[PDB]
């Protein structure tokens, strides 16, 4: 069911910070566990702030608090060119419940559209879940990221799911589950952005898992 | 959109 998909994602959900050493914690979104020590998180969470490497990514573990320098996790893309989402091996969080295998195939993709789906995700920390309406597929989507000076990019993936629903600052990272119960209320990927009542999240696939 |  999408309640018992949920709950498998919410317990390999972490929440996500950047620091510089030595200094404060910023709370920015969510990361979901996959496998092993790799999770999904979206890269605009850090990449376009200034000296990245130099900082501290920190993981918050229900409480208990992983960090590491930016420098020491290793980042794998889920395909070619900018996908937001991203693969990153974080060598001191504990070993994920592997989950992959509750991910969309590239193959089943049209059995999601046109269904409703549910957002799986917390702000900083507090479970949601968000109700999104009939699925389509965008083959390309473009958003804006504020950073934190003020200043803003526009981004754009490859293959977004985009539902009616209403989200909220911190929701990005979490997943997207089908409605479906026929493909057994896969996952359909990753939340990066929403407004005006529409909610955006990256297609991820079983297949790109195969990027380690 | 904006990034969420
Ligand atoms: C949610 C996970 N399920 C899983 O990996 O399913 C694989 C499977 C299940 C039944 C028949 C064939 C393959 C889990 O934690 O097990």
């Amino acid at each position: 069911s999408t309640l018992e998909i949920a709950g498998l994602v919410r317990k390999n959900l972490v929440q996500f910070g950047v620091g510089e050493k030595n200094g404060s914690v910023r709370w920015v979104m969510n990361a979901l566990g996959v496998k092993d020590d790799w999770l999904l998180v979206p890269s605009h969470a850090y990449k376009f702030e200034k000296d990245y490497e130099m900082m501290e990514f920190y993981f918050n573990r229900g409480g208990t608090y992983y960090s590491i320098s930016a420098g020491n996790v290793v980042i794998q893309s889920l395909d070619v060119g900018f996908q937001d989402v991203v693969l990153m091996k974080v060598p001191t969080i504990p070993k994920f419940r592997d989950i992959t295998q509750h991910f969309i195939k590239k193959g089943d993709v049209p059995r999601a559209l046109n269904r409703l789906a549910t957002l799986v995700t917390t702000v900083n920390g507090t479970p949601m879940l968000i109700s999104e309406g009939p699925l389509k597929m965008e083959e390309k989507a473009t958003y804006v990221h504020k950073k934190n000076d003020g200043t803003t990019v526009d981004l754009t993936v490859d293959q977004a799911w985009r539902g009616k629903g209403e989200g909220l600052p911190g929701m990005c990272g979490g997943a997207l589950v089908s409605s479906n119960q026929s493909i057994q209320n896969a996952i359909l990927g990753i939340h990066v952005a929403g407004g005006n009542s529409i909610l955006v999240a990256k297609l991820v696939t079983q297949e790109m898992f195969q990027n380690i | 959109l904006a990034a969420q």
